[PDB]
């Protein structure tokens, strides 16, 4: 459930909820770090549930010594009421048999709190890309049937590629078609439950592998910024790119620790 | 716990890759074997029935292994070619060492040991072939065996493999009379069953090949029925079904 | 083998060392086929009498042995070892 | 790295994709462009010429060690395009296989038979899960006995074919179009005309006026069947003779 | 007189029914001058080629040839069934020569073959 | 190149074997070695880092003697560098045994570089994470300097630098007119360049490791004698300030 | 940042980032499924129960 | 398209019994250059489309229609290197048969031995199937033979067939125009027409290859002979 | 998984846990054979507070039946040893329940003590290793759903120095060292440097700190990053700075005898196995 | 975090150019117990701390005998130490057989380096998880060598390896200027004081937990254990 930081709900009246999925490469989570850092969003609550492995650490978006000591837990909610944007950041992994319960709790919060849209930043396995998908763009999208508030036309004008519908159960020549995001984690569960509950959800994803997945995170936030304009539009600057998403200070030592001596 | 290798048991003791290998035959053409008092037969559905396919070797499915045995495969065709070659080799090796023709169950057992070896060592796909053996030997007389990709054989008095094997087996079990079968009644039952289980098309003596094994004057006679006899059997069945209707 | 070659009884520690040479040869499967490919899941307790009097050895799933004076192995080795901790004194009779 | 096959339709050499394509072989073909050098081989009436770029991007590097033209046998020379170490290793293999042929058959290997042997080995690499293709292309030249000049091109897939002119590298398509246009008009280029054709193809598709130190030229001739690599003075003579015209 | 009785330790065990008729008395002097020359001919040819590659080109050359030979010989057929050695012949250079091993006493029709599991687990070094 | 970079037998969608590229970065992990070829020899010099004051001086050497006439200066993993030193020694000895004379340096470089390449080919072994330079001198061949890197590419150089600060050292070598200098002035300049590119704060307390092969040693690889090394270090220090 | 799954115990020959081989300690846990055996070494002999 | 890894392993059946890596090798054949085989009353025709279609190819160098013996000949559609490695093997097998039995190998025997090699490659793991399906034409016992061996190692005896790109339309074309009493000349005309069905533009004698097999034996038609056949 | 045979197709590890498919293709036709197994496994791995001489069914959360004003949790061998040696050496501590739980890595479970002199003070003593799907159950069985904000929780635990993320080598750091992580309502500053920004803590200590953060309870987590994670004397002594802090202010009476208790408890020394030295 | 794909095998280079299983093997060395090696002008001594679960077990055998002139002290996995000790003993036997003379310590250590380098490149292997302190004596004097899981070896004036060995190395760095002219007694005392520096302030060296091995100009390699160490420990001033 949602627990505020100040004994008062923040009134997310018509906000857009940006959330990750714990997916392959942690691309959704890294993109959420990029968004929360660049927009300079302020924590407004927690999403306390039984569903994610508990973890804790100081402020991952430290900029000054004053706020570098702010404790953070595995699921925290950030907001930017100027732009009517609210963001969830899941910083852990799901406990066995607990992904679906999290999805219904979260979507119940979305319906109760009054959020208009939901946008899930996710990823999928790129070793499962078939013949065509190898020669297409890495980025795919999904829109639930409700998500039509003039954004179907916007996405169409953006020349994006929808996620390809595989057949529900193979080996049948009839091949009833339903979505399958392999390696998206809760992405498919969130999509199916949003379609059931009539929530305007969008899913943006990239076909990624694992390793240094920071380029993939930057690509995914640029995809989202093609849609939403949460930032000044891309190649319009004197190439001041690379200086337009603020890398959080916690993005340090991403390959571990330092090199031992007496090797090399 | 899962089904990626032949060398992995699921946590209820199932070898899923072998079960999938055995699932490939249910696509293949219906091979039927019936044991009689004076002979054995193999009735096989000609799956390859295209217009431009050539008139081929004396039988598409029926293979001779000895002077005394024949087989009839269903499943992956290339694996079947390998396996029938090795069957013939095994039989000639027994004849070379003992100077006597191989008994039928010893040949079946040897091939099924080969198939089991492929279901046991990792990094080797099992044989997607279920065979059907008919023969004669001085020990047990006319014999009919069956074999499946797991190297698991058994002797029958009437069995079917391939497409619609379950309906065929139900029909045989209902109509096969143990002890009172002769080769003509076995041929009638073979046509009847192989008709009711080939209901994708009307039965004609171009989609079935029948081979009978008998003993005539101290020699075994493996004979593949000519196309003009299978038509006579089909007519006998159609007239019988007309009479039994009205 | 030791008796055949040297005409004498192998000492307790030497037997334990030979068994350890066998037991520590896991992993490294594609080097001497017929090797084991995983640790042995058994702990042994060699107790014998040799030139150096009574001796007790312990080997665990490592192919490694240490001489001991009171060992418990098995499912209740912690409690039994804590009990052997006080009930044992270095000069006690075999009946005790 | 240890062992296994990577799962994916473009991630192991022994995996087909739904369209029956071996993508790791095509990625090897892209590895040929790793280096940024183009090679041109042109067959004439009585000679064969291989011409390649010679980029040395280092004042400190001894430029006489940078070379892509190799001598396989005394009468076969090749220009290697692609990854440098892979090129040198495939040259070593071609040298060994040619020596074996002379040992077994008593006469020196032809060009077509050498590219066939190298392409057989390359096919074996594409079919097995332990090895990988080499990211290189071999263009062989020689004078046979009774056919004439020969230019042959092995490639990472195990495919080989004889040509009248061929290219490898970054500008392979542009050079192939250039040489097609040249060969449609006339083909019995004497010896000078083949060298001018190869140099002009390279200097047109790259739009670069060459210096004798930015280009390598190896030739065979019917009268001098031995593979020869021209000195800088000879290449400069050809370039000045091309410029004056 | 061969010496070598490991007899220090002649503790080895054999399967009596599977050893057949072995006569170490005469297994020290081949039956013909050509017996071993023909038994180990591909072995000796590989050793000669690796030696010339080593001496002319370096360690890498025999190592790569042996590594290719090891790789292709490993995606094969289980030992109780005959293989074609298609890739191994392409590597060794026997794809276009026919020797007497190819036409005499054909391996594809052996006249004698053992049990599947016994032959597989002998190749695995398990005996 | 994630997804295509766990094996040395996988090509990236743009024809790049990435395990080999990561092995070359592994070479960039270590301190710098430079080698300068002059008018009458070759001089090696290694910014050897003092791991502890407890190590006997001369331990962890990075300047091997591969043959009577060849010297080897390494960077990268030191275990890999020692294994490749063993291989190069084997190659030189085998050549001498077969053919009865000292192996040419170009041929030695080819043999060892082709070994390194052979490791860049299989899933069963990983590429060498070590780069090295060979340097010889013969009266009938002149000075010769070769560098092999983890991909198996060996070229001939007039001045080379391998290691962490190869780029700065390469900038500093280019100022030398080494084609017209003797081994003595090159030793002083090698010490100077080693002192310039040393990072005194990140890394700490290095010791010079100078070596030559030339006509001043009669085509024999040697350690620079203690007094000449002292003079070179004093020149290098006084030039730094 | 993030909590992620790291597994160093599903194969022998793999050290954890701690210098520790887990498939051998899982074999010691395999011992702890056996029955209890007590061995006492005295100067009068050794007993095994 | 990764069915739970049933798609990427050659030695894993799918739950329905399919081996969907040998049918991906059949998609390499169906993406190769078109081939045609027509067994006339007195001979067989093997016509294919050349990939070496530009002016810069030496055409005395590499061929897609190959002889195995005097009386057997191949064409393929699929992956060319696999074809070459199988062709040298087929030639070796034919010469071993001659050396043992002192008689030319029959077409069916050769097809069987080649198919056994292909089958071997579809069963191990760590290896890859062959990306070629062959057409074997032969003449034995005064009787033409046309066979087809696919990557799985399962061979078929045909009266007429088509491989490579656009082969379903090719087979439909062949059904409407093949009759048993066809003579070898009308067979060559029909094979060239079936190639002309699925062909990328103007068809020259220099971008198709034809090889016939009659009593006199297998022979590859010269570009002049193909030019003459195309002119009619 | 890691290539049981030559050329076996292997899938890479996924650090996001999405190789489990999150139990995808859920199979709404789960056989009762499957459901019995799943429920039996869920029952085997349950947490259960039980009272002494009651032995079962505590039925309510442990901090909501007794009032609390101070709660010290020690997790692991070294934290438990330190807390016992330096705190229970004083006046009588009364046990008010254990938390029985089964696990693959579980090992004395938390026994909970509350001081007789001051009943409001509590201690959890886990050598108990609580698995991921047991930590929230542990939290509800101990704290419950009525988080009174008068408590001062103090968690103590040990971590291996190789878990420290630092730009230097994790062999050059002066282990063992203490790092803190406090919640927002913890007004006092720590006695140790706060843990860095790329470093996180993920277990039962993280569960308790997260609970206290969400429900606005003061809490401090003390992390010993040690190079020896077995029962070690230096590691236990690394926690001593904590004794001069208001939570552990009145509980530490005799330090000199605590060193003797500690030396004894080291001589007990659960037997090491022979993998090493 | 971005490290998980590249640290499970010793055949995978991380995109930072690091093999991580090598570093984890080095940690395996740190998981032993401290052992010290130091040398004078005439002797090379090896001092080791033994653990025995603190009661009811004969302690680990931490100093092993390789030849009459070579002895090793181990820290790390015991199986690896035994494999390497068997290798060292066989190589010393081979030298005595073929050449009749004691194998030089440096040559032995080079052979160990190659032997232990092979597992760090090959598939289906793991590095050796044992680090050694080899004490030798040959024609060139006393020797102290340190071998690592990474297959590196170092020529030491003195060295400590094992758990909490940094304190011993700090002591040895502080006092190494006087090791060379020390006689055997005070050299072993120096090693003993360093090994004591690897201990808590309360614990002290006893005969039950100290093993010593001396090689030298006159001595063959001898190991002193459990009661033979008393002459060396009696004279050791308190901490």
């Amino acid at each position: 459930m949602f627990v505020p930081c100040g004994e008062s709900a923040p009134d997310l009246a018509g906000f857009t909820l940006l959330m990750p999925a714990v997916s392959v490469g942690n691309v959704g989570q890294l993109a959420m770090d990029l968004i929360i850092s660049t927009l300079n969003m302020s924590k407004i609550g927690y999403f306390y549930t039984d569903c994610l492995v508990p973890m804790v650490g100081n402020n991952p978006y430290a900029t000054t010594e004053g706020n570098s000591t702010e404790l953070s837990i595995n699921a925290e909610v950030y907001s930017l009421p100027s732009r009517k944007l609210v963001a969830l950041q899941l910083r852990s992994i799901f406990i066995k048999y607990k992904s679906k319960p999290f999805c219904e709790k979260l979507l119940s919060w979305v319906k109760s709190s009054g959020c208009a849209r939901v946008i899930v930043l996710s990823s999928s396995h790129s070793y499962q890309r078939n013949d065509l998908q190898l020669r297409s763009t890495p980025f795919r999208y999904l829109l639930t049937p409700s998500m039509q508030k003039s954004v179907q036309n916007k996405i169409k004008s953006l020349n994006w590629e929808e996620m390809e519908k595989s057949r529900c159960i193979p080996e049948i020549d009839d091949s009833e078609f339903c979505i399958r995001i392999p390696g998206g984690g809760i992405t498919k569960t969130l999509y199916d439950e949003s379609c059931s509950k009539e929530i305007q959800m969008a899913v943006l994803l990239k076909f990624v592998s694992e390793g240094d997945n920071i380029p993939d995170a930057l690509g995914l936030v640029e995809y989202l910024n093609e849609w939403l304009q949460i930032l000044k539009p891309l190649s319009d600057d004197p190439t001041v790119s690379a200086s337009r998403w603020k890398i959080p200070s916690s993005w340090r030592l991403l390959f571990g620790s330092g090199l031992p001596p007496a090797l090399f | 716990r899962y089904d990626s290798r032949t060398t992995i048991f699921s946590p209820e003791g199932r070898l899923y890759q072998v079960e999938y290998a055995m699932e490939a035959i249910g696509h293949a053409g219906t091979c039927l074997g019936i044991l009689a008092n004076d002979g054995v037969l193999l009735a096989a559905e000609r799956r390859n029935i295209h217009k431009l396919l050539d008139e081929v070797f004396f039988s598409e499915k029926i293979y001779k292994l000895n002077e005394d045995m024949a087989c009839s495969v269903a499943g992956i065709t290339s694996d079947a070619n390998v396996l029938t070659n090795e069957l013939r080799l095994i039989a000639q090796r027994y004849l070379l060492q003992y100077q006597e023709p191989i008994p039928c169950e010893q040949l079946v057992t040897a091939l099924c040991d080969i198939k089991q070896a492929y279901t046991q060592f990792g990094g080797k796909r099992p044989f997607g072939v279920s065979l059907l053996y008919i023969g004669w030997d001085k020990h047990y007389g006319f014999q009919l065996y069956q074999s499946d990709p797991s190297g698991n054989y058994g002797g029958w008095k009437a069995t079917c493999i391939g497409n619609n094997s379950a309906a065929a087996v139900s029909m045989l079990k209902q109509d096969y009379k143990e002890g009172e079968m002769t080769l003509k009644s076995a041929l009638a039952l073979a046509i009847k069953v192989l008709n009711k289980t080939m209901d994708v098309s009307k039965l004609s003596a171009e989609k079935v090949e029948i081979a009978t094994l008998t003993r005539e004057n101290g020699k075994t006679v493996i004979r593949v029925l000519k196309q003009k006899e299978v038509e006579q059997l089909i007519k006998k069945h159609e007239e019988e079904e007309a009479k039994a209707e009205r | 083998n030791h008796w055949f070659t040297y005409n004498e009884t192998m000492t307790v520690e030497s037997v334990t060392q030979a068994v350890s040479n066998l037991a520590l040869q896991f992993g490294e499967e594609d080097a001497d086929p017929g090797a084991m490919s995983r640790p042995f899941g058994v702990a042994l307790l060699f107790g014998g009498v040799d030139e150096k009097g009574p001796q007790l050895f312990h080997m665990d799933p490592s192919g490694t042995f240490v001489q001991c004076d009171a060992r418990a192995i098995g499912s209740a080795s912690e409690g039994a070892q804590s009990s052997l901790q006080e009930v044992y004194h270095k000069s006690m009779t075999l009946k005790e | 790295m240890s062992r296994g096959s990577s799962a994916g339709f473009d991630r192991h050499i022994t995996i087909f994709s739904p369209e029956g394509r071996l993508y790791q072989v095509e990625y090897a073909f892209k590895a040929i462009n790793q280096g940024g050098l183009t090679s041109v081989a042109v067959r004439g009436k009585d000679c064969a010429v291989i011409v390649t770029q010679k980029k040395v991007p280092d004042k400190l590097l001894d430029s006489s060690t940078v070379t892509h033209l190799f001598k396989i046998t005394e009468n076969i020379g090749c220009v290697m395009t692609g990854m440098t170490a892979d090129s040198r290793s495939q040259v070593q293999r071609a040298r060994y296989e040619a020596a074996n042929w002379k040992y077994k058959y008593g006469y020196e290997i032809p060009v077509d038979m050498l590219c066939k042997r190298i392409a057989d080995i390359s096919q074996v690499y594409t079919q097995n899960a332990e090895m990988r293709p080499l990211g290189c292309c071999m263009i062989l030249i020689g004078i046979d006995e009774e056919q004439g000049p020969q230019v042959y091109k092995c490639d990472p897939a195990g495919y080989y074919c004889g040509f009248k002119a061929t290219a490898a590298g970054v500008k392979q398509t542009e050079s192939t179009s250039f040489l097609e246009k040249k060969v449609k008009k006339k083909f019995d280029w004497t010896f000078e005309q083949t060298v001018e054709t190869a140099i002009t193809c390279l200097s047109t598709v790259l739009s670069i006026d060459f210096k004798p130190s930015e280009i390598e030229v190896g030739v065979v001739t019917v009268e001098n069947p031995k593979f020869r690599i021209l000195t800088e003075a000879e290449i400069d003579a050809h370039l000045v003779a091309l410029a004056e015209r | 007189p061969v010496t070598e009785l490991s007899a220090s330790g002649p503790f080895e065990s054999h399967d009596l029914l599977r050893k057949g008729f072995s006569c170490v008395k005469n297994e020290l002097l081949p039956s013909h001058p050509l017996e071993l020359s023909e038994k180990n001919f591909q072995l000796n040819q590989d050793k000669m080629n690796f030696s010339t590659l080593r001496n002319i080109q370096g360690l890498f050359a025999p190592l790569k040839l042996q590594m290719e030979f090891k790789a292709v010989q490993q995606v094969q057929r289980l030992p109780f069934l005959s293989s074609s050695n298609l890739s191994l012949d392409v590597l060794r250079g026997n794809d276009e020569t026919i020797g007497f091993e190819d036409i005499l006493n054909d391996p594809s029709q052996s006249e004698v073959m053992g049990e599947p599991h016994l032959m597989v687990e002998y190749k695995l070094g398990l005996l | 190149g994630t997804g295509y970079d766990l094996s040395a037998s996988t090509f990236s969608p743009d024809g790049r074997v990435f395990q080999v590229e990561y092995a070359m970065k592994a070479v960039e992990n270590s301190s710098t070695a430079i080698g300068i070829r002059c008018k009458d020899g070759v001089v090696f010099g290694v910014e050897k880092l003092v791991l502890s004051k407890l190590y006997e001086e001369g331990s962890n050497k990075r300047l091997f003697n591969v043959d009577r006439h060849v010297g080897m200066a390494v960077a990268g993993l030191l275990a890999d560098a020692r294994s490749l030193a063993d291989i190069a020694r084997e190659e030189a000895s085998n050549f001498r045994s077969n053919f009865g004379y000292n192996i040419p340096l170009k041929h030695l470089a080819d043999r060892v570089a082709m070994y390194v390449h052979a490791y860049t080919l299989y899933s069963a072994v990983r590429p060498f994470g070590c780069s090295f330079m060979l340097g010889s001198y013969s009266v009938n061949d002149g000075a010769q300097l070769y560098m092999i890197d983890p991909s198996g590419v060996s070229y001939g150089y007039w001045g080379c630098a391998i290691g962490k600060a190869r780029q700065a050292a390469k900038t500093e070598i280019e100022k030398l007119q080494m084609k017209e200098m003797t081994c003595r002035d090159i030793v002083k300049e090698v010490a100077k360049i080693i002192y310039i590119v040393h990072d005194e704060v990140k890394d700490k307390a290095f010791e010079l490791e100078l070596s030559w092969v030339g006509e001043l040693t009669n085509g024999r690889h040697e350690i620079v004698p203690k007094d000449i090394r002292e003079e070179a270090e004093k020149y290098a220090k006084e030039s730094l300030k | 940042m993030f909590l992620t799954r790291s597994e160093y115990d599903r194969g022998v020959n793999t050290f954890s980032p701690e210098g520790r081989l887990f498939q051998v300690e899982y074999a010691i846990e395999a011992i702890k499924l056996g029955s209890t055996a007590i061995g006492i070494q005295t100067s009068e002999g050794v007993c095994l129960a | 398209m990764a069915e739970r890894g049933y798609s990427f392993s050659l030695t894993t059946f799918s739950p329905s019994g399919k081996l969907v890596q040998i049918e991906y090798a059949l998609a390499a054949v169906a993406g190769g250059a078109p081939s045609v085989g027509i067994k006339a009353a007195n001979g067989v025709v093997l016509a294919t489309e050349k990939k070496q279609k530009s002016i810069l190819y030496d055409e005395r160098s590499v061929h897609k229609v190959e002889p195995i013996t005097k009386h057997i000949g191949l064409v393929y559609s699929g992956m060319g290197p696999d074809y070459r490695v199988l062709v040298h093997r087929a030639r070796k097998l034919a010469q071993q048969y001659y050396l043992v039995y002192q008689e030319p190998i029959p077409t069916a025997q050769l097809v069987q031995r080649v198919a056994s090699v292909m089958q071997e490659y579809t069963q191990s793991g760590g290896v890859r199937p062959f990306g070629v399906s062959l057409l074997i034409c032969g003449w034995n016992e005064g009787r033409p033979y046309l066979f087809q061996s696919d990557p799985s190692g399962a061979y078929f005896a045909w009266k007429a067939t088509a491989m490579g790109k656009n082969y379903v339309n090719g087979k439909t074309f062949l059904e409407k125009r093949y009759n048993e009493d066809l003579e070898l000349e009308d067979a060559i005309h029909t094979a060239i027409l079936t190639l002309k069905e699925s062909f990328e533009g103007q068809m020259t004698e220099d971008n198709i290859e034809v090889g016939i097999c009659n009593e006199a034996g297998f022979r590859r038609l010269t570009p002049t002979e193909v030019k003459d056949y195309l002119a009619a | 998984m890691a290539a049981t045979f030559f050329g076996e197709v292997v899938k890479a590890p996924c650090r996001a846990g999405t190789e489990d498919e999150e139990e995808e293709e859920e199979g709404r036709r789960e056989t009762p054979e499957d459901r019995e197994v799943r429920l039996q496994l869920a029952r085997k791995r349950e947490v259960r507070l039980l009272r002494r001489q009651t032995k079962t069914s505590l039925e309510v959360s442990l901090l909501e039946k007794y009032p609390c004003s101070k709660f010290i949790i020690a997790i692991g061998n070294n934290a438990v040893a330190f807390l016992s040696s330096f705190v229970m050496n004083s006046g009588v501590w009364e046990e008010v329940g254990c938390a029985k739980l089964w696990n693959e890595w579980c090992e004395a479970f938390c026994v909970f003590y509350h001081l007789k002199s001051n009943p409001s003070v509590f201690l959890c003593q886990c050598s108990c290793y609580v698995a991921e799907d047991q930590q929230y159950q542990w939290l509800e069985k101990v704290f419950g759903s009525c988080p009174r904000k008068n408590m001062q929780i103090t968690i103590l635990t040990c971590r291996h120095v190789t878990d420290y993320k630092t730009s230097e080598s994790t062999g050059s750091l002066p282990s063992p060292f203490l790092r803190a992580l406090k919640t927002q309502n913890f007004k006092d500053s720590a006695c140790c440097p706060l843990l860095e920004q790329p470093n996180i803590v993920h277990d039962l200590p993280a569960a308790v700190l997260s609970y206290c953060q969400v429900w606005k309870i003061p809490a401090i987590l003390y992390l010993c990053y040690t190079d020896v994670m077995k029962l070690d004397l230096i590691t236990v002594e690394a926690f001593k700075p904590i004794l001069s802090t208001r939570s552990l202010k009145g509980l530490v009476k005799n330090i000199p005898q605590s060193t003797e208790i500690l030396k004894k408890l080291m001589t007990t020394n659960e037997i090491q196995s022979n993998i090493y030295t | 975090m971005f490290r998980n794909q590249y640290d499970n095998d010793v055949t995978v280079w991380s995109p930072q150019g690091r093999i991580h299983q090598i570093e984890y093997a080095m940690e395996a060395v740190k998981q032993g117990s401290a052992t010290v090696g130091l040398k004078s002008k005439t002797h090379a001594v090896l001092v080791a701390l033994k653990r025995a679960q603190s009661e009811l077990a004969a302690h680990q055998k931490k100093i092993l005998h390789v030849d009459n002139h070579i002895g090793i002290s181990i820290a790390g996995l015991t199986a690896d130490a035994r494999l390497l000790c068997n290798f060292m003993r066989q190589e010393c036997l081979d030298s005595r057989f073929v050449f009749d003379r004691p194998l030089p310590v440096s040559r032995l250590v080079s052979l160990i380096g190659s032997k232990t380098q092979i597992p760090t490149q090959r598939y289906g292997r793991r590095p050796y998880g044992v680090g050694l302190l080899i004490a030798g004596y040959d024609d060139m004097g006393p020797h102290i060598f340190q071998t690592c899981p990474s297959a590196n070896y170092f020529d030491c004036r003195a060295m400590s390896i094992g758990a909490r060995s940094q304190s011993a190395r700090t002591y040895l760095e502080r006092h190494m200027s006087e090791f060379m002219e020390c006689n055997l007694n005070e050299l072993v005392k120096h090693g003993l004081r360093a090994l004591r520096e690897t201990l808590p302030a309360e614990q002290d060296l006893t005969t039950k937990n100290v093993s010593i091995g001396i090689v030298g100009k006159d001595l063959e390699f001898t190991i002193y254990d459990d009661d033979d160490v008393s002459p060396f420990l009696e004279g050791l001033e308190e901490r």
